[PDB]
DNA sequence: AGCAGATATCACTCAGCACGA
DNA sequence: TCGTGCTGAGTGATATCTGCTTTGGGTGGGTGGGTGGGTTGAGGCAAT
């Protein structure tokens, strides 16, 4: 038997006989044992359900033509503790072996996958320990670390030489290709054959290129101590990792802590100090996901095939829309009109492009004009948590170019450049503007183009460009005087102008009135919620079970399942209108215009007919239906008419409600 | 081919290492206990077979490197031995509680595994020697294997406070449990194995820094000479740690028991040489003066004062103003020519001006030094090459333990050990290699000198414990060794014999001081040892000393001093017959230009010597100048320059008796030189040059008449 | 061990609650009502979070109104030097930061940077504001979110962040007129609007 | 033009022996 | 054991050739840095 082909066992693998972990892993027999154990873990691991998680993951990976297999660290730790320890201590060689064993499990399912992607990368999802850029020390060198920060700066994607080939200047012999480290340059000093002190011209008949990118990771403002300067690190993103993190975002970086010799560093400091970097292994978008940190996986909004089947099963239910509405902010007692609007905005409409000449917005904007203590900021926070991409801004905390896009001079290239804003960051998402009425006029006026054209136009310092802002806006405002005056028209209760008001699809007026029954019910619900949330009131499985039991009381649908459902519906569902009552909608629009002719009333234009259609599309989308039904159109008509009626005065509200009773 | 075979060898030895065994983590008891594998004994036997069939017969050392790479020793053999020793200790405690109580199964198998482990330990710890015929592979792996040996020694002395020493002691006591007649050759082999293990543990030490000389050394030069491994410090492998471990594990008691019953209840053939080697390696690097000296604070204050005086003397050479002050001096020669010097001290002083003039010169005359690597001859580092003054810094408790052990050995079995070794070696003289000669001579010299010093300090313990040195068998053995070493031009054995002879002469002088009537039998020895050939040899030694290392010089000097001392004392006391001894003839024999040259050379290095060496040198000079009236010898310029250096304020401390000797000699020498110069102006010229050898004028030069 | 015995002795006292009120700011004379408010603010309330990431405030805000030379400042001074985390400031803040956060850009190349404010610096502590009735317009609007949502949201050129402001505000204000007019209601005597007035737990 | 590294060709020291003294 | 060469290869050493690079300025770059210099004018932004 060839000794190089013999293998040890797991308990013998635990016992280390080398001077270092890397030397132990690199040994032939140990490497074979590790590869065999990793393959066994990938093939045989089962979850609580009992199905192979990684088999389905590999199937999905092959279906989408991707080159990254996500492996949860906890699964490996429970299944194989020693392998998890090796991965934590020696990420490099362990990751190499893991990558090899993954293209043999992918190839197991798709035999000819090598013709699509040559190699497959393994990405670690949930490293148990999280560090700050301040906490990094020398003891973390050459070991896997998990850090969080802000992407301050970014480079363009460059092709980097995977393998470097050298040829002697003198002799002319061409040395074999050598592995290019991501961190620092590879050079040949001593020639095997020539033995020449002289340098080698670097030449190669054929070279394989690799995607390369570098970012400047900075401590997030939230985590840095107040009033202290942030610390930063340089993160290197290799192939398949490029462009995943965009400047200004908050991310969690899983990578290898590496050091290298820097001459200028030494020169400047006067001590033998080594530069440090991070080799990114995995990136998780933490932006707007502070309250979602309790979940697992690189993306909490992604779904599996079984979850898709569950989504279909849920959608087939008749009362899906009612459950979805009831599940919006379960801790808020009532306001079933502010929950319906929020759900409609979250799901959104279908943008349309007629013959390539006419562009129609497909997003829904909502405005909350109400009393001081009617749970508006909490609703905005919930929307931020649930939405896939959300941005939160305050009244005076937002500038006219902090929203939209701004122009700066690039520190490196000394040239004018373009930066994104709130709107940009909220592309295909939601922008939340609390304290809308306290906004500066200038600031307010900025969003006019963005809210309808879904685009940002910039003409500054020789920069002539148009961006994409396909973001919905939900805003909370306080009526003039600090309290709504139901006697006066809507226009006199707020300082907003006709265009901005017209740009809002749904208006939700919130009134605080003293009523014995309403006060009793609201107080009872608030007290019950406060008692429910008291901190005092397997171990992980037990915690999840008790959390699920607590959630079941107030929400018919799990919150995480709800977020996944919303993301799936937005991504994969585009309803269309083919059968609909033209006369009904036309008459509703005409009646709305006739009733809105009154001075000081809520503005009505074609925008609101389009908003009726958009809300019908959104209601159809809530059921994962490919076609808008008559019921959805009726519901949208009822919503719009109810909002319009509620926006009126006390004196004429009864007459308006009696007149419009047919549609509602 | 070779690289692939190396890879296969490493893989197979790694598999063997992983198959030997390891700790059992299943048990909840912590720290976990070591568990033996299914084929532990077979694995050890296979490892020994690999050692025999690859390391030796094929003249390579790849097996040892492979074994060291995978930590077979520090992780498998030492834990196995320690666990077995602990099991035996528990069994002994149980027997104490109840002799019939037993807690052992497969005792034979455990003993077999322990014995094989000890054998493999001895194999791995055996001294490494590089010869001229050693293969390229052996030459290339010398340093790495020496570093691995250092790691092995550190682990042996540290792990569990060194319980493997107790395991080896138990293995030896197992053999001791059976009578001498009942002792089979296997038992004697086990005893020799244990003694060799102890000798190897003591012997190991850092190697040399070998550098290729093909190319003249670069402009960068030598950075540092470090042979230590990464995580090993000199504190772990020093003799202090060895003494601590031996005292803790009662190794000293076992060795004393073996050496006290030597040649009575044991077979001496197996045990005599290992004991001698053990003791030589014990006492090779130890200076006996240190053993007979808070006091540390007092010595620190004295040393600080000494450094303060040195700095004060240095201060006169430093300018009060900064360097760029820019003072220029012009000094007028006896002829009207002006030389330029820079520095405030130049303006304020003249001697400083001439010293700077000298110092500023760029041209250097080549100095060629004949350096011999000790590793070339296979010898270990010892007093022969160790720099003078190199002191082993013992702790108080460790020093007390070492002194007690040496005293007990000298009072118990030094006589018998010396007798047995001398008999065995004189029976087998020709088969001696250089190492054995140096070892025997150094051991004899060290122990004799230590006993002399202790007798001086303490009136109880006396010369009768080392009286076996006087006996003629040992004396003739030493004389033959030294004479043969001289004749064959083996300078290291020459040096060892020199040291041994110096100690023997000091001993005989003390015995004569003891009692004359009882020392008639030693007058016999004195007559025998001062044979004309021997006289000649002893005289020749100094003449050649100048060519070799400093230590050679010092030994030459000391032996000369002892020879003259005994000669003068025994000529004054009585008459001597070898051929009657004419002390004046010998004296005259001692008076030539090479001797003086040697002396001068030795004295040039006066900043490292003690006061005793200077005292001996100047006693010799007094003999030359006054007693012999051979003054022409000393009318040289090397002596004048060196004496200026000695008497200068920066040279020697004012508060010193050495300076007193130097000042007295300088006064006498200057007086006589002035008288001679007043007589003969020619001597001004003469000073510069070696003596003339002309029948006509030679006498005139030499004696002035 | 000795400290534990003292701790158990204190809780064993029947009149413990009264003594703590009387042991707050002993320099001040005859203001037990204000002392009880300060003691409760230091203890605070339990911070709770619902099952969908909605946070419920657990900090107590106190506003003290009084005529000039009534020991209003003395109460703030004692709290500053006693509580673990605390900051002393005034509504008319000198710094460009003010109560809340502000953005400053090193001139040229260097990008916009966040400068901490009074509320930021006192995170997880108590921020004492000497003159609440003189805060800047910017701060007045800005402080809406800090007192309830416990966060500061900024969206300026090239920088956007949410800043933790989990603090308890202990503010001192003067009557809108020269002295407190007993005839008018508390709302009339104060320049504060209805929204801010609701965010204060005690007056 | 000046400076730092390197090659290669230039001597000098200890080495030792034959004659005779 | 001195004197006088003759032999001698080893161990130097010093007299002697082979390749950068520079100033400063974009006729070396922005994966050399901006605390090693240049650097006044226009432009956009926030606090005011
Ligand atoms: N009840 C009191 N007990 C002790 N000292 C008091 C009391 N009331 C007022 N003082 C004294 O009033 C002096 C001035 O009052 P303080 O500095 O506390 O602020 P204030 O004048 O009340 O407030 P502001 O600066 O807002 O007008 C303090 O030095 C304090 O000694
Ligand atoms: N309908 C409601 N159901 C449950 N809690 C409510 C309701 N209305 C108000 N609250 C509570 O009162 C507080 C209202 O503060 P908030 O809504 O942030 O102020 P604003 O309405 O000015 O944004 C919240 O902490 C919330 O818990
Ligand atoms: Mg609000
Ligand atoms: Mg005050
Ligand atoms: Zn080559």
């Amino acid at each position: 038997i060839d000794p190089l082909r013999e293998e040890l066992t797991l308990e013998s693998l635990s016992n280390v006989k080398a001077n270092s972990y890397s030397e132990w892993i690199t040994q032939p027999n140990v490497s074979r044992t590790i590869a065999r154990e990793l393959k066994s873990f990938l093939l045989e691991y089962t979850d609580e359900t009992g199905r192979s998680v990684y088999g389905a993951r590999i199937r999905t990976l092959g279906e989408m033509n991707s080159e990254s297999l996500e492996v949860n660290y906890r699964h490996l730790a429970e299944s194989k503790a020693i392998l998890a320890l090796f991965l934590a201590k020696c990420p490099e060689e362990m990751l190499k072996i893991f990558d090899l064993v993954a293209m043999e499990a992918t190839e197991l399912h798709y035999p000819d996958y090598a013709r699509i992607h040559s190699e497959i990368h393994v990405r670690i999802s949930d490293f148990p320990t999280i560090y700050s850029l301040r906490e990094l020390r020398e003891s973390n060198l050459s070991s896997l670390v998990r850090v969080t920060g802000v992407v301050t700066r970014r480079t363009g994607v460059f092709p980097q030489l995977k393998y470097v080939k050298f040829n002697c200047l003198k002799c002319g012999s061409i040395l074999g290709p050598f592995f290019q480290d991501s961190n620092e340059e590879i050079r040949i000093s001593f020639c095997t054959n020539c033995k020449s002190k002289g340098p080698f011209r670097v030449n190669g008949e054929k070279t394989v290129y690799r995607n390369y990118q570098r970012v400047t990771l900075q401590e997030a403002p939230g985590t840095v101590p107040p009033g202290r300067l942030p610390r930063h690190r340089e993160v290197i993103l290799l192939a398949d990792l490029v462009d995943v993190s965009k400047p200004g975002e908050e991310v969690e970086v899983t990578g290898i802590y590496k050091n290298n010799y820097d001459g200028n560093l030494n020169a400047k400091n006067g001590f033998p100090v080594f530069a440090t970097i991070i080799e990114a292994n995995s990136i998780k978008r933490r932006e707007g996901n502070t309250a979602n940190e309790g979940e697992e996986g690189l993306d909490v909004f992604s779904w599996t095939e079984e979850e898709e089947r569950e989504f279909r099963k849920i959608s087939r239910d008749r009362g899906i829309i009612d459950k979805i509405i009831s599940s919006m902010a379960p801790s808020i007692y009532g306001h079933r009109d502010i929950k319906t609007a929020v759900a409609c905005s979250l799901f959104g409409g279908v943008p349309k492009n007629v013959n390539g000449k006419h562009s129609i917005r497909g997003d829904i904007n909502v405005l909350l004009l109400g009393d001081p203590g009617t749970a508006k900021s909490q609703i905005l926070k919930y929307v931020e948590k649930t939405a896939h991409r959300a941005v939160f801004a305050t009244g005076q905390g937002a500038s006219a170019v902090g929203l939209t896009a701004s122009v700066r001079k690039d520190p490196i290239t000394k040239e004018w450049t373009l930066e994104g804003g709130a709107l940009v960051l909220a592309d295909k998402g939601v922008c939340l503007i609390d304290e809308f009425d306290k906004m500066n006029d200038q600031d307010r006026t900025s969003i006019h183009e963005a809210m309808e054209q879904q685009s940002i136009s910039i003409s500054k310092a020789g920069i002539v460009t148009t961006l994409q802002a396909r973001c919905s806006i939900i805003a909370a405002a306080n009526p003039n005087g600090g309290r709504y005056n139901s006697t006066l028209p809507l226009a006199q209760n707020v300082s907003l102008t006709e265009p901005i008001l017209s740009r809002f699809d749904i208006l939700c007026v919130v009134r605080d009135l003293v009523d014995e029954e309403a006060d009793e019910r609201l107080a009872t619900f608030v007290v019950d919620s406060h008692v429910r949330s008291h901190p005092e009131n397997n171990a992980r499985q037990r915690r999840l079970q008790r959390q699920r039991k607590k959630e079941e009381e107030i929400s018919p649908i799990p919150q995480e399942l709800l977020m996944k459902y919303i993301h799936y519906a937005r991504t994969k569902i585009y309803p269309k209108l083919h059968q609909m009552d033209m006369d009904k909608v036309s008459r509703v629009y005409a009646d709305l215009r006739r009733e809105s002719i009154s001075t000081g009333s809520f503005p009505i234009t074609v925008r609101h007919l389009e908003s009726i259609l958009r809300i019908a599309e959104s209601f159809a989308k809530m059921r994962l239906s490919e076609f808008v039904s008559s019921y959805d159109l009726d519901r949208a008509i009822k919503v719009v008419v109810d909002s319009f009626v509620d926006a009126q005065k006390v004196s004429v509200r009864r007459q308006l409600r009696r007149s419009f009773a047919i549609y509602t | 081919a070779a690289d692939f075979s190396l890879t296969v060898l490493r893989a197979r030895i790694a598999l063997l290492a992983t198959a030997i065994g390891g700790p059992d983590y299943t048990s909840q008891i912590d720290p976990p206990p070591y568990k033996l594998g299914d084929d532990c004994l077979a694995c050890l036997k296979d490892l020994k077979r690999w050692f025999k069939l690859v390391d030796d017969q094929q003249k390579r050392w790849d097996v040892a490197m492979a074994v060291a790479e995978y930590r077979i020793l520090t992780d498998d053999l030492l834990p196995i031995l320690i666990d077995w020793e602990n099991k035996c200790s528990l069994a002994a405690k149980l027997a104490k509680n109840n002799p019939d109580h037993e807690e052992f199964r497969n005792k034979a198998y455990y003993d077999k595994i322990a014995l094989n482990c000890l054998q493999l330990l001895v194999l791995m710890t055996w001294p490494l020697i590089v010869t001229e015929q050693s293969s390229s592979n052996q030459i290339t792996l010398y340093g790495e294997l020496k570093k691995h040996q250092l790691v092995y020694k550190k682990t042996i002395l540290s792990m569990e406070s060194g319980k493997v020493l107790r395991a080896a002691i138990r293995l030896a006591l197992d053999v001791i449990k059976i009578d001498r007649l009942s002792r089979t050759p296997r038992d004697n082999m086990v005893l020799k194995l244990v003694l060799n293990f102890f000798r190897n543990v003591i012997a190991i030490e850092p190697g040399e820094f070998t550098i290729n000389t093909k190319k003249s050394m670069p402009k960068k030069g030598i950075t540092s000479i470090d042979t230590l491994p990464p995580n090993v410090s000199m504190d772990d492998i020093s003799l202090n740690t060895v003494i601590s471990s031996f005292h803790k594990n009662k190794v000293f008691g076992f060795l004393l028991t073996l050496t006290s019953s030597l040649s009575k209840e044991f077979d001496q053939d197996f045990i005599n040489i290992p004991l001698l080697e053990i003791m030589f390696y014990f006492t090779k690097d130890v200076n006996q003066e240190l053993l007979f000296p808070t006091s540390a604070g007092f010595e620190l204050s004295k040393l600080l004062q000494k450094e303060h005086q040195m700095r004060k003397n240095v201060i006169k050479h430093t300018s009060a103003r900064h360097s760029r002050f820019g003072g220029l001096l012009s000094i007028q020669t006896p002829d009207k020519t002006r030389l330029t010097v820079s520095g405030s001290q130049a303006l304020v002083d003249e001697k400083i001006a001439l010293q700077k003039l000298d110092d500023s010169k760029k041209w250097n005359k080549r100095i060629i030094k004949k350096h011999q690597s000790v590793a070339a001859e296979g010898l270990p580092n010892s007093l022969l090459n160790s720099q003078t003054g190199k002191a082993i810094f013992f702790t108080e408790s460790n020093g007390k333990h070492f002194k007690e052990f040496i005293n007990n050995f000298i009072d118990s079995g030094f006589n018998i050990l010396l007798h047995s070794v001398t008999n065995y070696f004189t029976t087998e003289q020709d088969r001696m290699v250089t190492l054995e000669q140096v070892e025997y001579l150094l051991f004899f010299a060290w122990f004799v000198k230590y006993q002399l010093l202790r007798s001086k300090i303490d009136n109880s313990a006396d010369i009768k414990q080392v009286s076996e040195a006087l006996k003629e068998v040992t004396f003739i053995l030493v004389s033959s060794l030294l004479r043969s070493a001289y004749d064959l031009k083996n300078w290291t054995v020459t040096h060892a014999g020199m040291i041994a002879f110096n100690e023997l002469l000091n001993l005989v002088s003390r015995t004569k001081a003891a009692q004359e009537e009882d020392s008639t039998d030693i007058e016999f020895i004195v007559s025998r040892l001062f044979s004309d050939e021997r006289i000649q040899l002893l005289s020749n030694l100094p003449k050649i000393g100048s060519k070799y290392s400093l230590q050679f010089m010092k030994s030459c000097i000391e032996l000369t001093h002892s020879v003259l001392k005994v000669l003068e004392q025994y000529s004054d006391d009585k008459t001597l017959v070898i051929i009657e001894v004419n002390f004046q003839k010998v004296q005259a024999n001692y008076m030539t230009e090479p001797v003086i040259e040697t002396y001068i050379n030795f004295l040039e290095r006066f900043r490292e010597l003690e006061d005793d060496s200077i005292k001996k040198v100047f006693s010799f000079f007094h003999r030359v100048f006054v007693q012999a009236k051979e003054q022409a010898l000393l009318f040289r310029f090397d002596l004048i320059i060196l004496l200026r250096e000695m008497l200068s304020p920066d040279g020697l401390d004012r508060m010193s008796r050495s300076r007193k000797y130097v000042s007295q000699f300088s006064d006498y020498f200057l007086a006589r030189l002035k008288k001679r110069l007043k007589k003969s102006p020619a001597w001004f010229v003469g000073l510069l040059f070696p003596p003339l050898h002309n029948s006509e004028v030679g006498f005139y030069q030499r004696y002035g008449e | 061990s000795d400290e534990i015995n003292e701790l158990k002795e204190m809780v064993k006292d029947e009149h413990i609650y009264d003594k703590l009120v009387r042991s707050i700011a002993p320099a001040v004379f005859g203001h037990e009502a204000v002392k009880k408010g300060i003691l409760l603010q230091m203890l605070g309330g339990v911070h709770k979070s619902t099952v969908e990431g909605i946070k419920l405030r657990g900090d107590i805000n106190i506003c003290v109104v009084g005529d000039p030379s009534t020991s209003k400042s003395q109460f703030l001074k004692y709290v500053v030097g006693f509580a673990p985390r605390s900051v002393y400031t005034s509504g008319k803040a000198s710094s460009a930061a003010g109560l809340t956060a502000a953005v400053v850009r090193d001139e040229e190349g260097g990008d916009y940077t966040i400068e901490a404010g009074a509320l930021m610096l006192a995170d997880n502590g108590i921020c004492c504001i000497d003159e609440f009735d003189k805060m800047d317009i910017s701060d007045q609007v800005a402080i809406h979110e800090a007192m309830e949502q416990q966060t500061i949201s900024i969206a300026k050129a090239g920088i956007h962040a949410t800043l933790n402001a989990r603090t308890s505000i202990l503010a001192a204000a003067n009557p809108v007129g020269g002295r407190y007019n007993r005839k008018l209601s508390l709302r009339g005597n104060l320049n504060m609007t209805a929204p801010i007035m609701s965010r204060f737990d005690l007056f």
